[PDB]
């Protein structure tokens, strides 16, 4: 879930992760493809967003 | 590494990982350990 000032975006593993990790309870690592976020929309307060 | 099953692995919990076709065609040990009841999560650096 991405909160970017006035923008809101979500990404989901079943569209964004090309390789499904194995099921062990020990550790499931989901590696996402680059997620494009709308930086425009950010509030640069004191020049910082 | 999948969890240990005597019927598929043998009476020993022994196992090792080896590397080949980097530098030479010899089999070199890169990891050793025991086979556990749960899966074993091992991270290695493989040189090229």
């Amino acid at each position: 879930i991405v909160k970017a000032g006035g923008k809101e975006q979500t990404f989901t593993a079943d569209k964004d992760v090309s390789i499904q990790p194995s099921p062990s309870f020990d550790e499931m690592n989901y590696q996402f493809n680059a997620l494009e976020i709308d930086g425009s929309g950010l509030n640069f307060i004191n020049n910082s967003a | 590494i999948p969890p240990y099953n005597l019927s598929t692995h043998g009476d020993e919990r022994w196992f090792k990982l080896y590397i080949k076709h980097v530098v030479d065609n010899n089999s070199h040990i890169i990891y050793s350990g025991q086979l556990t009841d749960t899966n074993i999560n091992i991270t290695l650096f493989i040189p090229l």
